[PDB]
């Protein structure tokens, strides 16, 4: 981690090979180990609802990108089962890769995509930066906020 | 009088035999384990200096 | 055919079934090809996905940049910045 | 013979430890100590048998 | 919040056997597999409704056991792990005893337990089999759904994983399917003159023929 | 009860599994289940009896 | 001595005239295969077992898996070649001519099977392997 | 007719040269373009392996010969066989996955991805080079990219590690160049550097021994051989984990590939002379690194010493003159490329959250981070030579190759077989201890570490996609061996009497 204040140095030595957990006499058995901490509940959600929630939480591709990402692997498996020529499979895989990457390039940029200096500026200024970067052309952005990327200026 | 002829004949000896796990395992800690630990450090020393 | 019965005196007889089977090189190439396309599909899909930690404020806010040495450099930077802040405060006063 | 008798004895001991864990806690230093464990014939008869 | 061990009646807008129709007033969704199907009004009397529910449960369980004991050995014979299995001819085989004395022994043994079940239905709690351990409290079971140590050694009822109503409708639905299946097998064994899986094999191939209309 | 049922089954196993190595209801020349199972078996001490 | 100094020894020539007449050796032999030294009884047991192993090779014969047929044939052929040499060299003098004739026929069948595999001809491979199969059955019947 | 291998070599570096035409900021467009190039190249190698590589052919395939310099008789010559296609596919797979795992990099993303594509091109050019000087050039072409990656995206001691790495590699590679000059000038009429015509060359014993030493010093600097291994612990410990994939999965195998292609194939007599002394060195390397690993408090240093230990089985399979030993060496190359890269990746991703180095202070990580615990345990089991994984079958085949070897007689065959056995007693001793000091026990963690702290979909996919071939090869090893059973036999065909 990071300390804003110089930490107290370790006066007493510690065994290298010892386990780094708490002492066995300080261990709250049944709670620290999850052995008696699961009490059931009538309020259990649907299995397929949980599947859908977990899939949607990953932020899947949507639309044509979602369609091709869903239909790529079954199409490849069917083409290999039906003994269709493999050159068509390679053409389809390359087209899928290029289309997916181009679509992902077309997607708007987020604050986490930039340098830590850009991430850790004023939040309003950062919001204006992100709003402009996804709106105007890259040349106008570079001629307007270019000097913000000279990290030695400040 | 807690007769000492009986106390150390079995009770002390049997309890120490059962509690110390027959003294083999501690020997395995004293001879092998720690020794191999030292050996590791020694090898690391020869790889560092 | 591919079945051998051996009798041993004083022992139970044994019936051995054998089948010398191996995958063709075409099947191995198919396995390699499908794994390559699976790798490409997964790279695309799970690059398009969101990253719970590396996009979070817990990582980027502390100064993380995907670089393996940002923690030590950030620590030395904040000590140097504290000393420079003391120098600034003594200059102003 | 020993596998079945051993499974029986181990499962009985586990059920008895589970029974004792409600009165001594979930610590195995307390819930597996036969010193504090007497007089369970009246409480767990099936496990006793 | 915890595990509810009571059956929850279905709402009055539950799916019915004949959608768009009015469910009968004596079928309020409190029974397992309640779909409002009573054209003849046989369940109008609540006492006869309880008796018919218990009879349906018994027929369901016996039919599921019956169809399992027909299909699984037949599936083993087709695989080849049974030499001469035939459920139609199974009753006329040679065993260690005559069918009549076996029937009498079965009658006595089964009329013990069927009669203990009768006493439980007439007087709930009069016969208890679950042990009365010194501080364990035995929950009161429903009539027709008993089970502590013996009949419910899994504790899958009483609100565990699926609520009691859900599992009871599952049981009743599988039971109805098994009753229909067993009656179908009984008619097929005398109509087609063949086995169940063989009939399925000749029906899956060219289903336009090899049907009820071609013996 | 889910803990108790395997205990009952293992009680039955413990009571009635010793009869697979001993002859069950011996009437004259009768070999037990285990020796008929292991009909070719090494027996150095009793190779003649 | 700890290790060999020069190049590793190659295919040791058989002293029972079971090789090819023109060359003195068989084509299916592979150098570098470790043969365990057991003796005449162990060589006979391995001969019968590996004849059964080669008669387990019906499934491997196909348009796509002829290379594995050739590999298994070379491996087992070297093994049974040297086991046959060992058992003929320790056979009684009256039994040496029939054993040598059987070995010669079996190794000619091996060469024909390898030749059929090389041209990637499947019916020829099947016919040559059928002749090899009857010869291998004769081998196990002799050496049981 | 089409230059497949030339296109495969040229495409990544040529595409990465155009990464500076992008005026975009951030890393999104740069990383997506780089992964597009990597996946297109991977599909290209897949097409080449599927349609133009024949595993039953022991000869060179897809050869391309273009004369570049007349004075050295030096040709851009490319060609693949059963020996090279495995490392080529592994290089493509690991480099694409390392590009995917290097996505949080926001500082100098353009240069980072350009160097990644340059490393791609250089490794592929090495693994498919049929010219000695071209081999040397592709060998040298990675000193600068790895140096920049270390010095700009490494750890605390990255600069000293980078300096030590580049100086050690240059010190080995000058001996490599001297060996190249000696072999390529032995021709009585004109100099020649093609490996095909050099495989039939006959040398005197002393000159062959000198050339073998000149090549072996370089191949012992690169592939870690005691005591030329000291660059590896600080180089791999203080490097980026994405770069650690290439360092411990691809670049380490290049020394072994050079040992097979040059020392084992071109100079068989000197290799037969040197191999029994290589066996003892490999066994002592296994024991020495497996004993150095418990002495390392740093996690990444322990993993690096584990890699040094695992290289000993490759050395043994090289020195044991059998087809089985060489097959086991190739299988261990693939297995270690699948295991060490994933272990380094998991270590780096875990450090990105825990931000701790020494093992004696990282208890209880299994509570906030269970999935990375599962992956770390599985890849440790793969490191442990556990059956169902590629490591066990690789070590077993190496053992069989030693047992079936005809060069050694009895007692050394015992004292080496016992030797590596001690290694697979020492390999658990630290590894599980590592896990016991990194995941076991209880520590009170922050509430913010309860969510958005474990490995995401990308890291899970990377670990799963490297773990699946491990299981697939541990179940059916002939998914790899069948690619190189023929060519290895040809390599062995020169070691017997003729
Ligand atoms: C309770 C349901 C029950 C049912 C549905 C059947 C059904 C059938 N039995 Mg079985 N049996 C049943 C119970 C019993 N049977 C037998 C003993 C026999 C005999 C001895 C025979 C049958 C036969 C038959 C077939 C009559 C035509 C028919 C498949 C006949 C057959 O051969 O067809 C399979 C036959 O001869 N059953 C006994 C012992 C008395 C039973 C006791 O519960
Ligand atoms: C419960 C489901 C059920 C199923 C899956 C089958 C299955 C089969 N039967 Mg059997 N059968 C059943 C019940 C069932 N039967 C009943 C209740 C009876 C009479 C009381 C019969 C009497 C019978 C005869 C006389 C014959 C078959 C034959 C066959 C085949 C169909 C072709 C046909 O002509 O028969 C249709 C016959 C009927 C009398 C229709 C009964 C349908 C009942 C009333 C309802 C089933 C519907 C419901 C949606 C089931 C779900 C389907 C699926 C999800 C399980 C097929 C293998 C034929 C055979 O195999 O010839 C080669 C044939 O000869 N069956
Ligand atoms: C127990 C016997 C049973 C019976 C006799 C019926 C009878 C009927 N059902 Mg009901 N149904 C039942 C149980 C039953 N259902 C159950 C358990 C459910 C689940 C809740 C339903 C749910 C249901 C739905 C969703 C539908 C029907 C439909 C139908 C009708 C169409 C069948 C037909 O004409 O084709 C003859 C078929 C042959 C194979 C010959 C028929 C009157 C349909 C409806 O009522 O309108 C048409 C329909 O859409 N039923
Ligand atoms: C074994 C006998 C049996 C019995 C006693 C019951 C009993 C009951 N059923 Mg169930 N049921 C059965 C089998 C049976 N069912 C089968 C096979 C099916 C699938 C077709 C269903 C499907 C079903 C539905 C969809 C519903 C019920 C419901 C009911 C309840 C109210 C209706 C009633 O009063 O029943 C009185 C019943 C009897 C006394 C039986 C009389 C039958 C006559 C005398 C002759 C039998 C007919 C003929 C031989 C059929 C041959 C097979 C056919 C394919 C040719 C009651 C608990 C309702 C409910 O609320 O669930 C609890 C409801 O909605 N049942
Ligand atoms: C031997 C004596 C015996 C006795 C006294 C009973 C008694 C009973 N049976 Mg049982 N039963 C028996 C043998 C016996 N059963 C056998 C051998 C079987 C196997 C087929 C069954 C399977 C069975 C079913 C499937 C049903 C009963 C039902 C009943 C009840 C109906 C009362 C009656 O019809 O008179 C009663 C509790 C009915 C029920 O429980 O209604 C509530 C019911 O549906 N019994
Ligand atoms: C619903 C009740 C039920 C009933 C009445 C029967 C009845 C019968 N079974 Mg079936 N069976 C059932 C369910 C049932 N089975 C189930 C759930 C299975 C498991 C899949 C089987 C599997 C089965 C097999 C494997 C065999 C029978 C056979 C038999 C017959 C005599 C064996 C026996 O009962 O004494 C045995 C009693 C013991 C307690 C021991 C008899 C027709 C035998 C047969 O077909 O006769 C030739 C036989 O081989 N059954
Ligand atoms: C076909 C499905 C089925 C279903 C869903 C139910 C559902 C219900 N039953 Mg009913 N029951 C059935 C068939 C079924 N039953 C049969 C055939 C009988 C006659 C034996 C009974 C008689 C019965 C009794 C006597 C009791 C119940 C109870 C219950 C509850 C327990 C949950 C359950 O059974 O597990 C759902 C899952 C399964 C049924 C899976 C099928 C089992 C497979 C085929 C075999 C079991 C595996 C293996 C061989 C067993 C372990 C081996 C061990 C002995 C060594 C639930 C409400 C209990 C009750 O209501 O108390 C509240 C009660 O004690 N049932
Ligand atoms: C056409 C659509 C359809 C749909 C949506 C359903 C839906 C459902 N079925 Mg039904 N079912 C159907 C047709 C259908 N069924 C048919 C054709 C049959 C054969 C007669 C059945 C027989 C059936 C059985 C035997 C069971 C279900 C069960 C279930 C439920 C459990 C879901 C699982 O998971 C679910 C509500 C389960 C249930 O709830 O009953 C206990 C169950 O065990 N269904
Ligand atoms: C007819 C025909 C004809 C043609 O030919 C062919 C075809 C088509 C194939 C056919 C058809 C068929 C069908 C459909 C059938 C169905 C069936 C069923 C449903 C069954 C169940 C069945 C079912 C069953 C057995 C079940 C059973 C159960 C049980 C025992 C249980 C137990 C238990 C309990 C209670 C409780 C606890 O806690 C647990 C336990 C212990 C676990
Ligand atoms: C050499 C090579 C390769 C290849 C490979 C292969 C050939 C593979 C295969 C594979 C296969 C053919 C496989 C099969 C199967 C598998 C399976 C069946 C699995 C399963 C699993 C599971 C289910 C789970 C798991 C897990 C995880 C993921 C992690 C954690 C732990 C656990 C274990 C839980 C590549 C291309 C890469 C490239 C480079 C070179």
């Amino acid at each position: 981690g990071l300390t804003d204040i110089e930490p107290d140095l370790n006066e007493d030595p510690r065994d290298r090979w010892a386990t780094n957990g708490v002492a066995p006499e300080d261990f709250v058995y049944g709670k620290y180990d999850e052995h008696h901490t699961f009490y059931e509940s009538s309020e259990k959600g649907s299995f397929w609802g949980a599947v859908a929630e977990e899939y949607n939480s990953m932020d899947p591709p949507t639309g044509f990108q979602g369609l091709i990402s869903w239909l790529f692997l079954p199409a490849v498996a069917a083409g290999m089962y039906f003994n269709v020529p493999g050159d068509y499979l390679f053409i389809g895989a390359g087209l899928f890769v290029i289309i997916f990457c181009i679509i992902e390039m077309d997607k708007p940029d987020q604050p986490h995509n930039f340098e830590p200096q850009i991430y850790n500026m004023e939040r309003g200024a950062r919001d204006k930066l992100i709003a402009d970067y996804n709106t105007m052309d890259i040349w106008d952005f570079n001629e307007k906020y270019g000097d913000l990327w000279d990290f030695t200026l400040k | 009088g807690q007769k000492r002829i009986l106390g150390d004949n079995i009770i002390t000896i049997i309890y120490n035999w059962s509690a110390n796990r027959g003294y083999i395992d501690a020997f395995y800690s004293t001879f092998l384990i720690k020794g191999i630990r030292s050996l590791s450090e020694l090898v690391s020393f020869f790889d560092r200096r | 055919m591919a079945v051998l019965v051996e009798h041993v005196e004083g022992q139970r007889d044994l019936i051995t079934h054998k089948s010398i089977w191996h995958l063709s090189d075409a099947a191995i190439k198919n396995v390699y090809l499908f794994y390559m396309m699976f790798t490409c599909w997964g790279c695309c899909v799970f690059g398009a996905a969101k990253d719970p930690y590396y996009d979070s404020e817990q990582y980027r806010g502390d100064g993380g940049d995907g670089t393996g040495h940002w923690v030590y450099e950030k620590q030395e930077d904040i000590e140097e910045a504290g000393r420079a802040a003391l120098w600034r405060e003594e200059l102003i006063e | 013979t020993h596998a079945y008798s051993k499974a029986l004895l181990f499962l009985a001991s586990g059920s008895l430890i589970h029974s004792m864990g409600t009165i001594v806690g979930y610590s195995p230093d307390k819930s597996q100590n036969m010193v504090l464990m007497g007089g369970l014939t009246k409480h767990v008869p099936i496990t006793k048998t | 919040g915890g595990i509810s061990s009571v059956c929850e009646p279905l709402p009055p807008d539950r799916p019915l056997w004949f959608p768009g129709s009015t469910p009968p007033q004596w079928l309020d969704g409190s029974l397992p597999g309640d779909f409002g199907f009573d054209p003849l009004g046989l369940g109008s009397d609540p006492e006869t409704l309880r008796w018919f529910a218990q009879a349906e449960l018994m027929h369901s369980r016996w039919a599921m056991l019956a169809v399992a004991g027909i299909l699984i050995p037949e599936w083993l014979e087709s695989i080849g792990l049974m030499e001469n299995f035939n459920w139609y001819d199974a009753g006329s085989r040679e065993y260690f005893a005559d069918p009549t004395t076996l029937f009498v022994v079965q009658l006595a043994l089964m009329g013990w337990v069927e009669g203990r079940r009768w006493a439980d239905y007439v007087n709930p709690g009069c016969v208890d089999i679950e042990p009365k351990l010194p501080n364990r409290k035995n929950p009161k079971p429903d009539v027709g759904y008993p089970g502590g140590l013996w009949f419910d050694f899994m504790m899958w009822g009483r609100g565990s994983p699926e609520p009691v109503m859900v599992l009871r409708t599952k049981e009743i639905k599988n039971g109805r399917l098994a009753m229909l299946a067993f009656v179908g097998l009984c008619f097929q064994a005398v109509y087609t003159g063949e086995g169940p899986l063989e009939n399925l094999s000749r029906h899956v191939a060219d289903p336009g023929h090899c049907n009820i209309f071609s013996a | 009860n889910t803990m108790l049922f395997p205990l009952i089954i293992l009680i039955m196993f413990t009571l009635f599994v010793g009869f697979i190595g001993i002859p069950f209801n011996q009437e004259g020349m009768d070999l037990d289940i285990l020796t008929k199972w292991l009909t070719p078996s090494i027996n150095l001490l009793h190779s003649n009896s | 001595q700890l290790w060999l100094d020069g190049p590793l020894p190659g295919l040791r020539p058989a002293e029972n005239k079971i090789g090819n007449e023109e060359t003195g050796t068989r084509t299916f032999l592979k150098k570098g295969i470790y043969m365990a030294n057991i003796g005449t009884k162990g060589s006979a047991l391995r001969l019968r077992k590996y004849a059964f192993d080669l008669l387990a090779m019906e499934d491997l014969i196909g348009q796509d898996t002829l290379n594995y047929v050739r590999r298994y044939l070379r491996f087992k052929g070297t093994f049974m070649y040297y086991d046959f040499d060992k058992v003929i060299s320790a056979a009684p003098v009256a039994d040496k001519p029939p054993l040598t004739n059987l070995a010669n026929r079996l190794f000619d069948n091996f060469e024909k099977l390898q030749e059929a595999v090389k041209l990637k001809d499947v019916p020829l491979t099947r016919s040559c392997y059928d002749d090899t199969a009857v010869t291998l059955q004769e081998v196990m019947n002799r050496m049981a | 007719s089409f230059p497949w291998l030339t296109t495969i070599v040229v495409l990544p570096i040529f595409a990465g040269s155009l990464i500076f035409l992008f005026p975009h900021r951030g890393n999104k467009v740069i990383r997506w373009y780089t992964i597009c190039i990597s996946m297109i190249e991977l599909l290209l190698m897949t097409y080449v392996f599927f349609y133009h590589f024949q595993p039953d052919d022991p000869l060179i395939q897809l050869v391309e010969d273009y004369k570049w310099i007349n004075f050295f008789d030096f040709h851009w010559r490319l060609g693949i066989d059963g020996l090279s296609i495995g490392p080529i596919l592994l290089t493509g797979f690991i480099t694409t996955l390392a590009t995917l795992a290097a996505w949080p990099v926001t500082r100098n993303s353009q240069l980072f991805h350009f160097l990644m594509l340059a490393m791609y091109s250089a490794q592929i050019g090495l693994f498919s080079s049929r010219d000695l000087l071209l081999f040397f050039i592709m060998w040298e072409l990675e000193l600068i990219p790895v140096y920049l990656l270390l010095s700009m995206w490494g750890g605390k001691k990255r600069l000293y590690s980078a300096t030590k790495f580049i100086l050690y590699t240059a010190g080995g590679s000058i001996f490599l160049l001297m060996g190249v000059l000696g072999v390529g000038l032995y021709g009585s009429n004109e100099p020649t550097l093609n490996l095909e015509t050099l495989v039939n060359q006959s040398y005197p014993v002393a000159l062959e021994i000198i050339f073998y030493i000149g090549f072996f010093i370089a191949f012992a600097v690169k592939l870690p051989i005691i005591p030329l291994h000291t660059w590896l612990p600080d180089t791999h410990g203080e490097a980026h984990y994405s770069t650690c994939m290439l360092l411990a999965g691809i670049l380490l195998k290049m020394g072994a590939y050079g040992l097979v292609r040059i020392n084992m194939e071109l100079l068989p007599h000197a290799h037969s002379i040197f191999s029994p002394w290589l066996m003892i060195i490999g066994t002592m390397q296994i024991i020495y690194a497996a004993s150095t690993s418990p002495g390392q408090r740093n996690l990444k240093k322990r993993i690096a010493y584990s890699s040094v230990s695992h290289m000993g089985f490759i050395i043994i399979g090289i020195s044991s003159i059998t087809d089985t030993g060489l097959n086991g060496a190739i299988l261990q190359i693939i297995s270690h490329g699948f295991i060490g890269a994933a272990l380094f990746f998991l270590a780096g991703t875990s450090y990105d959250r825990i931000r701790l180095v020494y093992l004696d202070e990282m208890g209880g990580i299994a509570i906030p981070m269970p999935k990375i615990f599962t992956l770390f345990s599985s890849f440790s089991m793969a490191s442990l030579a556990l059956p169902g994984m590629s490591g066990f079958i690789a070590e077993l085949i190496v053992f069989f190759g030693l047992i079936t070897s005809q060069k050694y007689l009895l007692i050394p065959k015992l004292l080496i077989t016992f030797g590596m056995a001690i290694g697979m007693i020492l390999t658990p001793i630290y590894l599980l201890s590592m896990s016991r000091q990194m995941f076991y026990g209880y520590k009170l963690f922050n509430i913010s570490n309860s969510s958005f702290f474990d490995s995401g979909p990308r890291e899970l996919f990377v670990s799963t996609s490297i773990f699946l071939p491990v299981i697939g090869i541990g179940v059916y090893p002939d998914l790899v061996l069948s690619l190189s059973v023929e060519k290895v036999e040809a390599i062995l065909s020169n070691y017997f009497y003729r």
